[PDB]
């Protein structure tokens, strides 16, 4: 109950956080929330490959 | 004189190893390709008046 704002800290959950940084990259995530024990996991992946 | 010109460009963006699958892949990438030709000539001709 600590701290006054809350609707979701999304920069503050992440552990680690090394996306690809591009326009075009693409990804895909998978998550387990259960709420009643309060656990959460989150899981994206993202990668790219061009060539011209 | 003239002067001749031609161009050719190809390119791709995809998923690293789903956009290469043989009929699968083109759901991972985007292609794009273009070609251009240009021709310039100049010619002259002359001619003496014989009244």
């Amino acid at each position: 109950g600590l701290l006054a704002d809350d609707e979701f800290p999304v920069d503050e959950f992440l552990n680690v956080n090394l996306a690809s940084t591009s326009a075009n990259a693409s990804s895909i995530a998978f998550q387990v929330a259960k709420l009643g024990s309060g656990t959460l996991l989150d899981l994206e992946l993202s990668a790219l490959q061009n060539e011209s | 004189g003239g002067i001749f010109q031609h161009s050719i460009n190809n390119s791709v963006d995809k998923v690293p190893l789903l956009g290469d699958l043989p009929v699968l892949g083109a759901l991972f990438r985007r292609t794009y390709e273009q070609m251009g030709k240009s021709e310039l000539l100049i010619f002259v001709t002359p001619k003496v008046v014989i009244q």
